[PDB]
RNA sequence: CGGUCCGGCCGGGAACUCAAAGGAGACUGCCAGUGAUAAACUGGAGGAAGGUGGGGAUGACGUCAAGUCAUCAUGGCCCUUACGACCAGGGCUACACACGUGCUACAAUGGCGCAUACAAAGAGAAGCGACCUCGCGAGAGCAAGCGGACCUCAUAAAGUGCGUCGUAGUCCGGAUUGGAGUCUGCAACUCGACUCCAUGAAGUCGGAAUCGCUAGUAAUCGUGGAUCAGAAUGCCACGGUG
């Protein structure tokens, strides 16, 4: 079967590394992996006013950005499942997996 | 432009003929950025002059545009609170300048049905020395030949 | 301050979810054609109106989160733009930088 | 030419005609002329008698000219004797359907008095 | 063999590959004619074939992306000079005299705060 | 306007003039409804209807039959500027 | 390249567009001339880009007892069967007038009818809501997919081709009012948005005077978002023509 990864973070350097740890050690288990492909980056944008009172030209403009990989793994063996759902990252990612 | 002096911009030849003076031509009539319809316009009206009235067909342009160019313009040029209108020779680009503005605003201000037509009657009118483009040349110049002490 | 009105909203707020969306029943279903075309609907629409006043979604002002602002609100975050921005400067709200593009 | 409409169309396009009929826009002309058989795209000239009154008693099936005006005057003579809210703005002259009227009421009110 | 090259200019992005020895411009499946309706468009992706000279010398197959009429011309013709650059190898001296190979990088202004476009201003007034 | 799906009129209105039409016209019915139809069921009582300082008593004729309560009460008071 | 129902839709490919990580690139670096053996200026080559490449964020010491005690916090003062608290209705939408900022027009570079092209950037679970059926229409019924480069919002408009109107207060303009409706919501009287039929004011380019803009700018044409049950001509963003 396909199992199919999908990792969401806040900044690039920590989701990057977490998908180095995943992809190598599903390499670990000797098991084919499919990416990782960098899906297109969600950047949320907010405008606000930034005096207590009456001054509506001053303006403050923020964004979040939110990084997506994709990673597919494509020859599981039953040492590649529990090998994946042991791993331990920091809290800046969200890891989300489709059977 | 107190400091920084511009060079040009360039501008493409026009795809029927391949000139750039009729293509600032069509950029002086074009309006709100509607460039197909100026060059519709345009080619109407042009054609319209030439196997009406007319030559080969660039000819018939620069025919009526040489009769309504100015030599000679007015600019004023103040005292301590008072500002004589000295006569000024006019540069080759703003001298072509100044009669396709002339013609487009003696053309925009007609009343007949067209666009293309009232074009066709303004420059063909032009080609005979006589409306009211020609005579916006004419008394740019009375002006300026009334103020030839001011040299 | 004016706390009456905090208490105001977060009464509206229980009250609210304590009868709707839970009984919407009332209108979202007895109001079809399918479900009656005669007195029954009249009767849920008048059986709609003995119901509190609040118990509306429709009431909630959804206030700042702090300080209560009516105003100026971000449901993203919960809290009006003043204090979104004293927060976001001192790097408590995670990943919101200032942009610029 | 005359139409049940009494009024007397020139000579134009007769889906364009026949709205200067009071009472007929151009989607009742559309109709009429649709139950008519007649195109749009022909004057009050070139047409046969004998297409006009089949034009005039397809018109005579909506409310249109005098009858439609005494129609409207009298459903606002209800208003304004009934004393609701819409008849005390229709009796006085200022706008009904709630616009503004600190500013911008001077098709309701008029040009302005000093 | 194929010789390729890639144009874009202000959203637009285009593709272009060129054969030798024949006569087809086929742009997303269809003629030059089909596609621009406006002959400036015509006339533009025609240029850079008329200093480099041609009959039907070589025929090309284009696809083209996003943006408008001037933006898909403009991507088009950047995406034929470097194809033909890749072809010929030393016709660029004088395309680069035409103004051809410049990727002209002329993108749209952000609407800016306070302002009601990119440049233009709310109007003022002193009392 | 509203949805023909049902005209709309509160509870304690309904009750007070069904008990008026039964126990025959009285006081002028002191109501703070402005938001209800008229019914044909209340055509000759008189209903004094809220108009925020005040109860404006109106008498209900066959026409008013379709119209909100409140359109016979107006909430503000103007003649003229100078 | 094979096959095909002719749709990248299947096998398939990793070339190309693109996505997003990393790296390279521009430095008066090079070549002439001018310059006080200067710092720097004009010009040229190469280059995608040339002299701060374009745009943004970034606002020194201070000024105006500038603004905010109604975001919050706070010294002092004041109220403490009310200047505190709860509820229904009303009001903040009034209307002789004056001003500021906008939108739509006065038309033919246009209006209307039919056909047909080319975007970017976004949002979505008490949410976005397809297909099909009904309604002239706003919408209704049924109901798939989607926490999303997959599904939906969502068939971009100016543009192009054909026809018509033929300079009129008009087939311009669409204010105002009458009738009939839809939907959100306990509830659309005061006081919502939208649809259909009818009505068709003013307005024919604007006095004194005054504003914005140096290039993908001005001008114009559509699209999206926040707030939000519903309710933008405002605000904040995006592309097209130019
Ligand atoms: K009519
Ligand atoms: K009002
Ligand atoms: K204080
Ligand atoms: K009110
Ligand atoms: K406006
Ligand atoms: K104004
Ligand atoms: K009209
Ligand atoms: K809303
Ligand atoms: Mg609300
Ligand atoms: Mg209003
Ligand atoms: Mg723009
Ligand atoms: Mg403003
Ligand atoms: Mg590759
Ligand atoms: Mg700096
Ligand atoms: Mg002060
Ligand atoms: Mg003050
Ligand atoms: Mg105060
Ligand atoms: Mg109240
Ligand atoms: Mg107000
Ligand atoms: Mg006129
Ligand atoms: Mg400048
Ligand atoms: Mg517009
Ligand atoms: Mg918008």
């Amino acid at each position: 079967q396909r199992i199919r990864i999908r990792l969401k973070a806040f900044d690039h350097r920590l989701i990057d590394q977490a998908t180095a740890e995943i992809v190598e050690t599903a390499k670990r288990t000797g098991a084919q992996v499919r990416g990782p492909i960098p899906l297109p980056t969600r950047k949320e944008r907010f405008t606000v006013l930034i005096s207590p009172h009456v001054n509506k030209d001053a303006r403050d403009q923020y964004e979040i950005r939110t990084h997506l990989r994709l990673v597919d793994i494509v020859e599981p063996t039953e040492k590649t499942v529990d090998a994946l759902m042991r791993l331990d990252l920091a809290a800046g990612v969200d890891v989300q997996i489709s059977l | 432009p107190r400091r920084r002096v511009i060079g040009q911009r360039k501008i493409l030849p026009d795809p029927k003929f391949g000139s750039e003076l009729l293509a600032k031509f069509v950029n002086i009539l074009m309006v709100d950025g509607k460039k197909s319809t100026a060059e519709s316009i345009v080619y109407s009206a042009l054609e319209t002059l030439a196997q009406r009235s007319g030559k080969s067909e660039l000819e018939a342009f620069e025919v009526a545009l040489e009769n309504v160019r100015p030599t000679v313009e007015v600019k004023s040029r103040r005292v301590g609170g008072s500002t004589y209108q000295v006569p000024v020779e006019v540069r080759p680009v703003r001298r072509n300048a100044l009669a396709m503005r002339w013609i487009v605003e003696a053309a925009r201000k007609r009343g007949d049905k067209s666009m293309a037509l009232r074009l066709a009657n303004e420059l063909s009118d032009a080609a005979e020395n006589k409306g009211t483009a020609v005579k916006k040349r004419e008394d740019v110049h009375r002006m300026a030949e009334a103020n030839k002490a001011f040299a | 301050a004016k706390q009456s009105m905090k208490a105001r909203e977060v009464k509206r707020v229980a009250l609210a979810d304590k009868y709707f969306a839970k009984r919407a029943e009332l209108k979202a279903i007895i109001s079809d054609v399918n479900a009656a075309s005669d007195e029954d609907r009249w009767n849920a629409v008048l059986k709609l109106q003995t119901l509190p006043r609040d118990s509306s979604p429709s009431r909630q002002r959804n206030r700042c989160r702090q300080t209560g602002r009516p105003h100026g609100f971000l449901r993203k975050f919960g809290l009006s733009r003043i204090k979104v921005r004293e927060a976001a400067m001192r790097g408590e709200i995670p990943g919101l930088k200032k942009a610029s593009w | 030419a005359r139409i049940a409409g009494i009024n007397i169309p020139d000579h134009k396009h007769a889906v364009i005609a026949l709205t200067s009929i009071y009472g007929v826009g151009k989607t009742r002309s559309k109709a009429i002329l649709a139950a008519a058989g007649i195109a749009e795209d022909v004057k009050i000239s070139e047409l046969s008698e004998g297409q006009i009154d089949t034009l005039r008693d397809e018109v005579a099936k909506f409310v249109v000219e005098g009858d439609l005006r005494r129609e409207i005057s009298m459903s606002i003579k209800r208003l304004m004797d009934l004393g609701c809210y819409r008849g005390l703005r229709h009796r006085r002259g200022l706008p009904v359907r709630g616009q503004r009227t600190k500013t911008n009421a001077r098709t309701r009110k008029g040009p302005r008095k000093p | 063999n194929q010789y390729y090259g890639t144009g874009r200019r202000k959203s637009s992005a285009a593709r272009v590959f060129i054969k030798p020895g024949n006569g087809k411009i086929v742009i997303n499946q269809r003629s030059l004619e089909q596609y621009f309706g406006r002959e400036t468009a015509r006339m533009v992706v025609r240029q850079p074939l008329e200093l480099v000279d041609m009959v039907e010398k070589l025929d090309l197959y284009i696809t083209v992306k996003g943006g408008g009429i001037s933006g898909q011309a403009g991507a088009i013709r950047h995406g034929i000079t470097r194809a033909l650059m890749e072809y010929d190898e030393s016709l660029r001296s004088e395309l680069r005299k035409a103004g051809f190979v410049t990727r002209d990088a002329r993108q749209v202004e952000r609407k800016k705060v306070g302002l009601r476009k990119a440049r233009r201003r709310p109007q003022f007034s002193k009392r | 306007r509203s949805l023909k799906k049902g005209p709309f009129i509160d509870l304690h209105l309904l009750k007070k003039v069904e008990k008026a039409v039964e126990s025959g016209d009285k006081k002028p019915l002191r109501t703070w409804s402005r938001r209800s139809t008229i019914f044909p069921n209340m055509i000759g009582l008189t209903i004094a209807v809220h108009n925020g300082r005040q109860h404006v008593p109106v008498f209900v004729t066959d026409e008013m039959v379709g119209h909100k309560l409140g359109e016979f009460a107006p909430t503000r008071t103007y003649r003229g500027h100078a």
